[PDB]
């Protein structure tokens, strides 16, 4: 659980943004203590009007591509895994399904040559993903189980680094912002992303004091 | 304690005439 | 006249029943051995 | 023997599914909504609640639409992250069942409902009306 | 802070079966044949 | 205002909620934060009936011969013991039938209603019933869920103890309550454990 | 202090200016209409009243549309020609003013209003709605 | 929160004005302690008659122009985002809508080529802004939703550095002046502005004691 | 049944000659009563069907 005390904007005490080390697969928690900045601004503390943005400063674009399927409840779904690894050079394809990042409400069995079968658990409808690994390179295969009635929408193909939808919080008694920082299992080690935070305090009458900071997320394996 | 069975006597009737 | 004048001139007879329809279950707390105790961790 | 229940609790349309309407609540002292769906919903829908003020050009026409603040009682823990009251029809409300609710504190002369962003294509399958209570004047 | 309140307009019935023990069988009869 | 007295309703709907939670806990409560109930601790000796071959399929079953052998087996050196069970099970026993069609209990009465306190059965229909509520169990085929619970029996006055430290209490929580809103706070403190668990027994399928 | 009066006098839509909606009146035992105008009318506007029956196939969907008969009460001298209930919103009724009528004898389980023929031109400026009184579940 | 104690003009105690660092997008607060200057002038303390002025000593004029539009309530608004960036050379244009500075009462569907559509929030009447960025050049686009009758005025296109209309206050009991100093998201790093403060005291009888000071705002990136 | 279904008693029948409409050649009587009931709480009852 990282902890950053932000600069106080007082004209007083290498790179710009602070650092955050993250390992592919983890889902960690972060704390930020705006006390030094918002306590002198005697108002109503912070507000839940914070916004986050994630930009990449180094990507090393992925090798394998992802894929999306469709199926109804109870009906077995079949699919291949060979049209997803565009190999510029010739090599063998050691297909493997990581037992850690398998499906959540189903089960898959890996074929010998780019084959797999996702038989969903009985009486289950929703969206289920599982992360394959073609020759060390990692991707995802997302399938939706429809309640046989009409159809389901399209899920957004989770990014390498994300901040979850609604898990932020703030305690105006101690001026602390808490949020979650999650890393996809496909984030490539060595890369670096940048996270920006716009947090807005408030005076006694409802106006706004804005404050912006940044953080450098470096995807490194082994912690 | 391990689950022990509760075998009770079956339909016991006869001792002198085997069935054909 | 009547049947076309609001619904406030007619005061219903508030009868005194209160339907419940809720089984608790069945009590099973008098078979067990009872022991009054004192400060916890006896 | 049913009464002309119209007077003494009248009712008006507040959201016909395609456009909102401001309803005057000055003449009365207590009011509430009655949600009702016409077809099965796809996800939780959220409506914003708005209160108007008498326009300066004419005191019998609503002015601009301000948004009513939010009041917690004691049990409130969610606080809707905005301090601006809003309703949320939960998923799995079959279209033969109504849901009632109202704001704890009125302000202004008018009240209005409109679908919050994100749930604007499901609100086309719902109906929201307002029924008041005793008339002050 | 709206707190909703919902009732259904038409309740539905609810049927169920009434399975009862079968005429027993007894495990193993003495006078018998293989 | 609000002619219907709400406070006395909540004080009534709190002793009631507490009453059934306590009764539910001492049975199947799991260790942490709730007393270890005697259903889940599972150190009572457990007996399980053996199946029957309905035209060579071996469905699980439970017939009156099993009930008599289960209750008379209790070693009378432990004392007098009472049996507890779900009322559907007692309905299950009462509706049995011999091969020719007669009833095994009350050979023609339209009803078998015996003195229970002269039979030490103490029906309490919250326990788990193997009839899946009803509409299961007692079939030719496709019912009765092997491995289920049926009934128990023990010298309860010494096979399971109940511990009470401080009964239910209510009090106005001064602080958090203002001149316009009251905050009440209620609580109680109790627990339970098993005595010697060679005094009980359990019947399964 | 306003009461959540959606339960205990709910209200539903019956004519939004383009479509009638059957409102189930079985669960309750008193009901009435509260007309309302959205823009000045052109002439007298007449509405027919309809009551439905539980459908033959499904018992919680309305059947066909049957026209409810009308009854007098010791002073009816108009006595509508074919003895069928109807309501006439009088001309020169402004907005911000609501009229409230109700059929005396209830029958069926769904009631509905429809714009009588020859008056569906300026009937798009009215918005009828219903409010029931007291659950009997 | 900045804090400057002002010189009391007693003939006693690099550049002239004090130093204020600022970050593009922030909105901070400043305190000034006029105590040392007005306390000897025993009178009725300070009076809320302070006047501000902002001048630019280094501007680097903006590359991309700003713009303005209009629409009625509930009606969607669409417009172009390409005729606002006259480019001197010939190159490509990577339009972007900064998430931290998106709209506040609607959404914008930024098309692929300088096109966008602005759907105003339901039942909303007022002004609404969002800050685009063409090739890194930032400029604001103002949209005013009218309440379907006639019109609203044309807002004044907020400056790079501004002090808000009325968020100031003077504590005559401790001779301290406070105000808010907000920096547009269109400020260009490195630029320097100058804020001169004219504060007026008052004697027991009703005359004036004027006092003038200056400050040098330096728009720096990363605080 | 004492708490599954309720019967409401208000007034027994009456009988009186309708004066208006009964001439000195005809005669017309008139009667009616007023009562009702409802279903209290249908969780205290069962039904055995085939």
């Amino acid at each position: 659980m990282y902890f950053f005390s932000v600069d106080p904007r007082n004209g007083a005490s290498s790179c710009c943004c602070e650092s955050i080390s993250a390992r592919p697969g983890e889902v960690n928690g972060v704390m930020v203590s705006y006390a030094a900045w918002s306590a002198p601004l005697r108002g109503h503390g912070l507000t839940n009007k914070t916004t986050f943005e994630i930009d990449g400063v180094s990507v090393t674009p992925p090798k394998v591509s992802n894929a999306f399927g469709r199926t109804k409840v109870g009906v077995v779904f079949e699919g291949t895994l060979s049209d997803l690894f565009p190999n510029p050079e010739g090599e063998q394809v050691e297909y493997e399904i990581s037992e850690l990042n398998g499906p959540s409400n189903g089960v898959v069995e890996l074929g010998a040559n780019g084959a797999f079968t996702y038989t969903p658990g009985a009486l289950f409808t929703g969206v289920d993903r599982f992360w394959f690994s073609i020759n060390g390179n990692i991707g995802e295969y997302v399938i939706s189980v429809d309640p046989t009635t009409s159809e389901l929408p399209q899920p957004p193909f989770t990014t390498p680094v994300y901040v979850p939808a609604a898990r932020r919080s703030v305690d105006p008694r101690t001026h602390v912002l808490k949020f979650v920082l999650g890393v996809s299992p496909a984030a490539i080690p060595g890369d670096v992303y940048r996270l920006t935070v716009r947090q807005v305090a408030i005076d006694c009458d409802g106006n706004e004091f804005v404050h912006i900071s940044c953080y450098d997320i470096s995807i490194g394996s082994c912690g | 304690a391990a689950p022990s069975r509760l075998v009770q006597p079956g339909c016991f009737i006869c001792r002198g005439v085997a069935v054909s | 006249e009547a049947s076309t004048i609001g619904p406030a001139f007619f005061t219903p007879q508030v009868l005194a029943l209160e339907v419940d329809c809720n089984i608790e279950c069945a009590s099973l707390l008098d078979l067990y051995g009872q022991i009054e105790v004192s400060r916890s961790t006896f | 023997m049913n009464f002309n229940v119209g007077v003494d609790f009248p009712s008006f349309i507040a959201w016909d599914g395609e456009e909102s309407f401001p309803v005057k609540v000055d003449g009365f002292n207590q009011f509430g909504f009655t949600f009702k769906t016409i077809a099965a919903l796809t996800a939780a829908t959220t409506f914003n609640i708005f209160y108007h003020e008498p326009s300066d050009a004419d005191p019998c026409v609503p002015g601009p639409a301000i948004r009513v603040p939010e009041v917690p009682f004691c049990d409130t823990v969610l606080l809707s992250e905005d301090g601006l009251a809003a309703v949320t029809l939960p998923e799995t409300v079959t279209p033969d069942s109504f849901c009632a609710g109202t704001v704890p504190c009125m302000n202004g002369q008018w009240i209005s409902i409109a679908p919050a962003t994100g749930s604007e294509t499901n609100a086309a399958n719902v109906q929201i009306t307002v029924t008041m209570k005793g008339a002050t004047r | 802070m709206v707190k909703l309140n919902c009732r259904p307009l038409c309740q539905a019935p609810t049927a169920s079966r009434l399975v009862s023990p079968p005429c027993f069988i007894c495990r193993g009869v003495a006078p018998s044949a293989p | 205002e609000a002619n219907y007295d709400f406070l006395s309703f909540m004080i009534g709907a709190a002793q009631r909620s507490h009453r059934i939670n306590r009764n539910q806990a001492l049975m199947i409560g799991k260790g942490v934060n709730e007393p270890k109930g005697w259903l889940t601790e599972n150190c009572f000796p457990v007996f399980q009936t053996l199946p029957v071959d309905v035209n060579g399929t071996s469905t699980p079953a439970f017939l009156a011969q099993d009930w008599r052998r289960f209750v008379t087996s209790f070693p009378a050196e432990y004392g007098e013991a009472r049996s507890v069970m779900h009322q559907n099970v007692f309905g299950y026993l009462a509706a049995m039938v011999d091969a020719n069609g007669r009833f095994l209990f009350g050979d023609g009465d339209l009803t078998f209603t015996p003195d229970l306190v002269r039979e030490r059965i103490r029906i309490s229909n919250c326990l788990p019933d193997p009839t899946e509520g009803n509409t299961k169990g007692g079939t030719g085929q496709d019912a009765f869920a092997a491995g289920s619970f049926v009934a128990a029996q023990a010298a309860w006055k010494t096979a399971f103890y109940a511990v009470e430290k401080r009964p239910m209490f209510f009090e106005q929580y001064e602080g958090g309550s203002s001149a316009w809103c009251v905050k009440y706070q209620f609580g109680a403190e109790d627990g339970g454990f098993v005595g010697c668990c060679e005094h009980g027994r359990i019947l399964q399928i």
